[PDB]
RNA sequence: UCGAGAGGA
DNA sequence: ACTGCTTATCGGTA
DNA sequence: TACCGATAAGCAGACGATCCTCTCGAT
């Protein structure tokens, strides 16, 4: 799933930063905003690849104000999930409704009805568990989930995945 | 004091593009509006605090841009809109010429 | 700026696309239902959810506006929608609708003339827009009936099929707001020899226009997505928000609504009559007698100064303002607000002549210099200057009216508890009074040519009057016989440079109009130079030294 | 269409700086200096940013490039150093 | 020969009272009126009925008429004219605005 | 405000396309054959959990080299702690997403040592399958041909059941030790 | 109407006069490409005068006792006499000068020599005589090969259009023509020594000064031109006192402009001239 | 070329567009009595081939339409008998340049 | 603010 | 204030 | 006689210095 995307970003720079340490500041201003940021269109922008050779080209100094509009052409790693993509992560949150699974930067929730009927929640256990026989889902326990649906929400993509199907479940 | 047609024409002749732009904007009208990239219409609901920028009927919260135009041009485009005419403000080039 | 920062990106408008509003998109774009034709009051107060602020543009002091708030100065207003009981024609596209009706044949909705006709191919040859349609109209205008089989000399003798039902298209004329058709037939059958007359309602026209083929749009100069011929007939009308038709503040409790607010309510009134008339016991010729009125209101709303016959009066017996007449040329929106407008940082006073002034110099009265301001940004190059100035306040000569912080806040030095204080941080703006040698634009109406609009060096002088050098009288063509003149102070370092590098008076000495200079020595200067330049007169030592000292760039050598 | 322009080799435009270029380069540099931009020329106690902007043009220490657009959309990028200041 | 005759007639009026206006000025107008194929009237239905962008032509006489035909014939104003830029409150591509000015990183470090 | 790379054409509203699914109906941006900053038509770069791990590590190791250049004028659990230190140097603590990503990537990586992953990519990026399928096969551990065909439904008829098993068995040998 | 008709019109970076749309109105502004302010009405000495005086003032004949240059004018005046190599260049000089007379007469039929052109040569030689304090007593430092070649070498550097191809190179040659015609009129080898009396120092300076003033005289891409023209014709139109032997009554003043701009099926005075 | 003395019936003008690529033209006796090109005001009009035309639009960066236009029924256009697309280089005496080269495309 | 009327270079 | 654009009667083409 | 362009006999929709300053009356 993890894609490499060579997308760009327009950055308007104030005239006071038109000093020799401009390239370094503009490259940092790119990481400051883009690196860590998440969008519905591209997903989680994880890491801006190759700090050396980032195209800055020329920044047009705006009409009535002295600021320069620098288009910063870059390449980065993105985490954009899909509805049907099978991913195996680690359970973090667990309650009567279900359990949340941390797959990379994204948290995938699994409902009580999206998991097998012959499982059921166990409140009288610390940390909260999902037993059946020798298979128990707790605070850690790595599982394999099939993303049933994707949700955009702010700058953080979330998903409602299932584990009730063949070759899925606990790993 | 009115900077009429004759006044504008004289400034064009001089070639002073920034002064003419300053007198028509900064010295008078000048209004910031958020426009839908998809349509080109001022149909964007620009919430500056909650950031719910989406244009109803377009569903987008992404392809939205802010523009500096004279408030009278905004009113002109709205008057045209009120007359079933669409003056779609496009921020992208598509004909070269 | 329209005040405050926005996380959205600012971009230059590269092109503006034109078209027609699809009644489908108007309904999507809308935020208001507009059921009630009443403006203010619930009936109580603060405008009902019918006409004005149901979920659109705010009113007096309240920000409200569809949860987004923002307030009057930021709220661009949000369009509503009024569903029309029966479809109606758009005033502008009246003749266009008639010409398309005379082009594409009825009952089938297909072109009268096809590619089979040699002249139609010659007409379709130009990939224009309107000039292609000009030929398409004249060709389809005649040839009254629709066809089925037509080619006889490109195919042996037999004619092959190409079109649908071969019904006769009628001759169409204008009976005011409506168009009527005259069917022929009469060949030894019905109606003896006199033609058949029918009233062509929008509902009929719209159906034919909806069945018009995709390639019949392009042939007639119409767009597949921007200008569909159907959209020339309004089924849903957009209602403009208050910034378009402002309510106005008439004391604590009254009204004083815009002409457009009353006109839109007049459309709703006529729409609501039809709304019930169509639903309830339909008295045939009673709906049409109110439909022609709804057609009339929706017409005068966009264009009141309509062709010859109709006219609308608002009561008192004076007409109503139309959107066409609002943005109509000559001091109306386009020519009065956009191509020329009233501007801030400007002055006007009676002009006088001066021999002791420099050519490019201007005499600015203190009461103008003190009133007009230039925003000078705080840098290490000024500070102490701008600081001494801030301390002088809005009443002393160097002074300053406002001080702009790092954040968007003006410090009116007239008032303010920190007026005497103010540390003055860097990058801050100081709205300082105009000082000497400040490049400022000067002008005299009518501004007929390149000059009569020249950049001048300021010289703050006493007495409420604009002082000018006599030699620059000619470019402005101004005598001092009670003549008034304008002035414009630039607000940027760039715009003030754009004047001092191009619009400067000494720069504009040689006229590119006649190839000769435009300034010369006139009146006393010219009359005196004759009396001086001659062998007859000489000047003795006492007057000779004062003469030499008066020259500013004198070498000091007698 | 797909990334136009003209190389810094073979250019049909005037090697001399247009009076409009000078006015813009001077005006913008002055605006930038006014907006606290770092100055490249050795200041001679100059309080006015335009006096500095003019001094910046004398030594040709302005790091500005002019994109001269042709009517077909193609452009020639001329650095203020290349442009000779006669006028 | 029609433009040559047009210039002669145009100039003869400037020459009639108060000499003169430089050739280039009239030769421009004359060439404008003729580099169309024939004679182009300096009226509402002469020059104003041209291939030019909607907003430019709407600012001279035929306003709401041109704006309606712009929407009806789905016109697209290229935003290359003086008038459209003034209406849009943007820097017109006239003289000072006829070019873009950028800053060079290669140059900036070179000067220090 | 980073919306770029594969832009145009938008002609009024649009249908939105189709829902993003495992039928290789990927985002209108993630086309199998996309563009480049140079201009060429470059194939979609999809990384598996092993590739992506040694891609961010490579970029960040080479980031610190350049970050400290301007300042002038390999064991399971030990990989976790070393990367944690690197993330504090190269990037700020604000980027919590990259910290969650790196922690996940290093614990779920099928191939740790660079040498093996090179052969994994030479084995997978030769099968004649969509880059996403390759990125999924190299990320998800599969024992059965049916296991892979069920977890990656994009396959099914795309590859032979027996021939897919040859690849799946080859990966088990290529597997690193944790 | 004039100013609205010529808004869009501007001189482009490719020395062409186009508009908003991009249609070419003029290929070179005012057909010569000179910024209207840098122009002065200069008289062409080649067109005006008798054929006898023209031969007298311009023809240099080293192969003659009376039609040669006296060694009181040239430093090498006796050793230049009868030279076949040097007289070929002076035949080449006079043959272009005789073509100049025939070509100028084709353009300016009425005989008028006083025409508005850039670079005031009348003053540039006046300036040289004072800047270098040149005396009529001593002969020039210049040679025939220094003068005639130096003038033709100057003509090469007088640039309007920057080219590479046949069209722009021919457009450049067309753009100058009339100006370099005046240059041959004023910088003719004979005239240089007989009237001006220039030294090698002053002549090399004048060649550079003409080159400099010309490159300054060219139109700036960005000049409004159209608005400039529209205002420049509309401005005198305001001060037109008389609204109309020649005939007795014709149509002139402001009402004639009405006709010319309206275009124009009005009678008034449609009086034609037969020769 | 076909020369008539009075009037060609519009029916004898109907079979004229037929038979390509043969270009058939009509000229009246009275129209041809005096040469229009020989007139004082009329300048030199020179036809340009597809080889010549393509070089002009390429070097002057023109897009065919942008070029000044000449009427099809123009006296000098019919004199050279050119069709839509054919460009003519107009050489005229310029009272500022000496001589100026203009260009006009046929309609 | 609308509309009329008046007044000025 | 100008010259225009849209439409009733009418001789001749084959 | 089935057609095909002629020159009239009529009608119509939009305009006309740029700025400036003052006063009086609602329906
Ligand atoms: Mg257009
Ligand atoms: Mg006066
Ligand atoms: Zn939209
Ligand atoms: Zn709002
Ligand atoms: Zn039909």
């Amino acid at each position: 799933m993890f894609f490499i995307k060579d997308l760009s970003l327009n950055i308007t720079l104030h005239p006071s930063f038109f000093g020799p340490r401009m390239k370094q500041y503009l490259k940092t201003k790119l990481l400051e905003e883009v690196e860590g940021s998440c969008t519905g269109k591209f997903g989680y922008i994880l890491c801006v690849l190759d700090y050396d050779n980032i195209d800055i080209q020329r920044g047009r100094i705006l009409p009535t104000d002295g600021s320069a509009e620098f288009n910063v052409k870059y390449r980065a790693v993105v985490f954009k999930p899909f509805k049907g993509e099978v991913v195996d992560g680690t359970v973090v949150s667990c309650s009567q409704h279900g359990f949340e699974v941390q797959v990379g930067p994204m948290k995938v929730f699994v409902t009580k009805h999206l998991m097998p009927q012959d499982l059921t929640f166990n409140a009288g256990s610390n940390p909260p568990s999902y037993q059946s026989s020798e298979d128990v889902i707790t605070i850690k326990s790595r599982i394999r989930v099939k993303i049933e649906g994707c949700i955009s929400q702010v700058s953080s993509i979330h998903a409602i995945g299932s584990i009730k199907e063949d070759y899925l479940g606990a790993i | 004091l009115r900077f009429g047609e004759m006044e504008r024409d004289c400034m064009i002749a001089h070639g002073a593009a920034s002064f003419l732009k300053e007198r028509l904007m900064e010295a008078s009208d000048a209004f910031r509006v958020h426009i839908c990239g998809i349509c080109g219409l001022m149909t964007v609901i620009a919430k500056l605090n909650h950031n719910q920028f989406e244009c109803k009927g377009c569903d987008n919260k992404i392809d939205i841009y802010q523009i500096h135009i004279p408030y009278a041009a905004k009113l002109l485009f709205q008057e045209l809109m009120a007359m079933n005419i669409t003056p779609r403000l496009y921020t992208d080039r598509s004909r070269d010429f | 700026v329209g005040q405050q920062y926005s996380s959205a990106p600012l971009r230059t408008v590269k092109e503006v696309q034109f078209g027609l509003f699809s009644p489908e998109e108007v309904r999507a774009i809308s935020v208001a239902k507009i059921r009630f034709p009443e403006t203010m009051d619930e009936q109580t107060r603060a405008k009902i959810g019918g006409l004005n602020d149901p979920r659109l543009g705010s009113i007096d002091r309240n920000l409200k506006c569809q949860t987004c708030q923002e307030g009057m100065n930021e709220c661009p207003g949000h369009f509503g929608h009024i569903d029309l009981a029966k479809p109606v024609f758009h005033v502008g596209f009246i003749a266009k609708i008639k010409k398309v009706c005379e082009c594409v044949c009825m009952h089938c909705g297909k072109l009268l003339l096809d590619e089979h006709n040699e002249l139609m191919r010659q007409a379709l040859a130009i990939k224009d827009s309107k000039k292609r349609f000009a030929a398409i109209w004249t060709l389809c205008k005649t040839k009254m009936v629709c066809e089925t089989d037509v080619p006889s000399e490109d195919d042996p003798t037999q004619l092959v099929s190409r079109g649908g039902c071969g019904n006769t298209q009628p001759t169409i004329r204008k009976d005011g707001l409506k168009l009527v058709g005259s069917w022929k037939k009469d060949r030894a059958t019905g109606d003896a020899d006199e033609p058949e007359l029918r009233v062509l309602s929008t509902e009929e026209i719209l159906n034919i226009f909806k069945h018009i083929s995709v390639k019949d749009f392009t042939s007639l100069g119409f767009n597949e997505v921007f200008s569909r011929p159907e959209w020339m007939i309004l089924t849903c009308l957009p209602v403009p928000p208050p910034p378009v038709r402002p309510s106005i503040s008439f004391n604590e409790s009254q009204r004083g609504e815009d002409d457009l607010t009353f006109k839109l309510a007049d459309i709703l009134k006529a729409n609501i009559s039809l709304e019930t008339l169509e639903h309830n016991g339909a008295p045939h010729h009673a709906i049409e007698e109110a439909e022609s009125l709804l057609q009339f209101h929706v017409a005068t709303y966009m264009d009141n100064d309509i062709a010859g016959q109709p006219q609308a009066l608002q009561k008192s017996g004076r007409p109503v303002k139309s959107i066409r007449a609002r943005l109509k040329g000559k001091e109306g929106r386009i020519r009065g607000n956009l191509m020329g407008k009233r501007v801030d940082f400007s002055a006007r006073t009676v002009i006088s002549g001066d021999p002791n002034l420099e050519l490019d110099q201007v005499g600015v009265p203190k009461s103008i210099a003190k009133t007009l301001t230039y925003p000078e940004v705080v840098t290490p190059y000024n500070i102490d200057r701008l600081t001494q100035l801030v301390r002088n306040g809005p009443n002393e000569h160097p002074g300053a009216k406002y001080v702009i912080r790092d954040s968007g806040d003006r410090i009116d030095l007239r008032y303010s508890k920190r007026a005497g204080d103010i540390q003055l941080q860097y990058g801050w703006k100081v709205e300082r009074h105009i000082m000497d040698n400040d490049p400022v634009l000067f002008n005299r109406q009518p501004s007929l040519h390149k000059m009569s609009m020249m950049a001048h060096r300021v010289k703050v002088i006493p007495y409420s009057t604009f002082r000018l050098n006599l030699s620059v009288t000619s470019p402005y063509n101004a005598d001092f016989d009670g003549d008034e003149m304008n002035l414009h102070v630039p607000q940027s370092e760039e715009t003030r440079a754009e004047l001092s590098q191009l619009c400067a008076v000494p720069l504009q000495i040689v006229s590119p109009q006649s190839n000769k200079p435009c300034m010369g020595i006139v009146q006393d200067t010219l009359c005196g130079i004759r009396k001086l330049t001659l062998r007859d007169t000489f000047i003795e030592l006492d007057q000779v030294l004062n003469m030499l000292y008066w020259v500013p760039d004198w070498d000091g050598v007698i | 269409l797909k990334e136009k322009a003209i190389p810094k080799d073979q250019r049909a435009t005037t090697p001399y700086m247009t009076k409009y270029e000078r006015a813009r380069i001077l005006g913008t540099r002055a605006l930038q200096i006014s907006m606290n931009a770092p100055v490249f020329v050795d200041l001679e106690g100059e309080t006015d940013p335009l006096r500095i902007a003019m001094k910046e043009l004398a030594e040709k220490k302005i790091p500005l490039v002019i994109r001269r657009y042709l009517p077909d959309g193609s452009f020639e990028d001329w650095s203020v150093e290349e442009l000779i200041v006669d006028l | 020969a029609g433009r040559a005759a047009l210039y002669k007639e145009v100039y003869n009026v400037i020459a009639s009272d108060g000499s003169y206006v430089n050739y280039r000025h009239m030769a421009l107008l004359v060439d404008v009126m003729t580099t169309q194929g024939g004679l182009t009237s300096v009226t509402r239905h002469g020059f104003n009925r041209s291939n030019t962008g909607a907003l430019m032509r709407c600012s001279f006489e035929e306003t709401v008429e041109i704006l309606f035909e712009a929407g009806a014939s789905a016109e697209l104003d290229d935003c290359r004219g003086v008038s459209e830029n003034v209406i849009l409150g943007q820097m017109a591509p006239i003289g000072t605005g006829a070019f873009d000015v950028m800053i060079d990183e290669e140059s900036l470090v070179k000067y220090m | 405000s980073t919306s770029t790379f594969q832009t145009r054409r938008r002609r009024l509203k649009k249908v939105e396309e189709e829902e993003n699914a495992a039928t290789l109906q990927l985002g209108q941006e993630f086309q199998l054959k996309q563009i480049n900053h140079q201009g060429e038509e470059e194939e979609l770069i999809a990384l598996n959990l092993s590739e992506a791990r040694l891609v961010i590590k490579e970029a960040l190791v080479e980031r610190r080299r350049a970050f400290k250049r301007s300042q002038k004028k390999e064991t399971r659990e030990k990989e976790l702690e070393s990367i944690d230190v690197l993330l504090e140097q190269t990037t700020g603590g604000n980027n919590k997403d990259l910290k969650n990503t790196m922690q996940y990537l290093t614990n779920f990586s099928r191939f740790r040592d660079q040498e093996t992953v090179g052969a994994v990519i030479q084995l997978l990026k030769s099968t004649g399958l969509h880059p996403f399928e390759v990125a999924q096969l190299g990320s998800l551990a599969c024992d059965t041909a049916d296991e892979a065909k069920t977890l990656i439904p994009s396959l099914n008829n795309k590859i032979s059941d027996d021939e897919l098993e040859r690849i799946l068995k080859e990966l088990s040998n290529l597997e690193t030790l944790y | 109407r004039l100013v609205k008709a010529l808004e869009d019109i501007m001189v482009h970076y490719d020395n062409t006069t186009r508009n908003s749309l991009g249609n070419v109105i003029q290929f070179i502004y005012g057909e010569d490409g000179m910024d209207a302010a840098h122009i002065e009405k200069q008289s062409l000495d080649t067109i005006g005068g008798s054929d006898a005086a023209f031969e007298k003032r311009y023809r240099v004949d080293l192969l003659n006792t009376d039609h040669t240059l006296d060694p009181s004018l040239l430093e090498s005046g006796s050793e230049i006499l009868g030279d076949l190599k040097l007289q070929v260049l002076l035949d080449e000089e006079y043959k272009q000068l005789v073509k100049d007379r025939k070509f100028l007469r084709e353009v300016f039929v009425d005989g008028e020599a006083n025409w508005p052109l850039p670079v005031n040569i009348r003053r540039i030689i006046q300036n040289a005589q004072q800047t270098f304090h040149i005396d009529h007593t001593k002969p020039s430092d210049l040679t025939i090969k220094d003068i005639v070649l130096g003038v033709k070498d100057l003509q090469e550097n007088l640039l309007v259009l920057r080219g590479k191809n046949e069209i722009i190179q021919n457009a450049q040659r067309d753009a100058v023509t009339l100006f370099c015609c005046l240059l041959r009129s004023r910088l003719a080898t004979r005239r240089v020594l007989q009237e001006y009396r220039l030294t090698k120092q002053a002549f090399d300076w004048v060649l550079s000064n003409i080159e400099a003033q010309f490159l300054r005289s060219v139109v700036h891409p960005g000049e409004m031109v159209g608005v400039l023209a529209a205002q420049s014709i509309g401005e005198p139109a305001t001060q037109m006192t008389l609204n109309t032997v020649a005939s007795k009554k014709v149509t002139s003043g402001v009402p004639r402009l009405k006709e010319i701009l309206n275009v124009a099926k009005n009678m008034k005075t449609p009086s034609l001239t037969v020769y | 070329i076909f020369v008539y003395q009075n009037n060609i019936t519009p029916s004898a003008m109907k079979l004229v567009p037929s038979i390509p690529p043969a270009t058939i033209e009509t000229f009246n006796e009275a129209a041809l009595v005096v040469n229009i090109t020989h007139h004082e005001l009329v300048p030199k009009h020179i036809r340009l081939s597809s080889d010549e035309k393509r070089e002009l639009l390429k070097r002057y960066r023109l897009k065919e339409s942008q070029l000044p236009r000449i009427q099809r029924a123009d006296p000098v256009a019919l004199y050279l008998g050119l069709k839509r697309g054919e460009v003519v280089k107009i050489i005229r005496k310029s009272e500022t340049s000496g001589r100026y080269a203009s260009y006009r495309i046929c309609m």
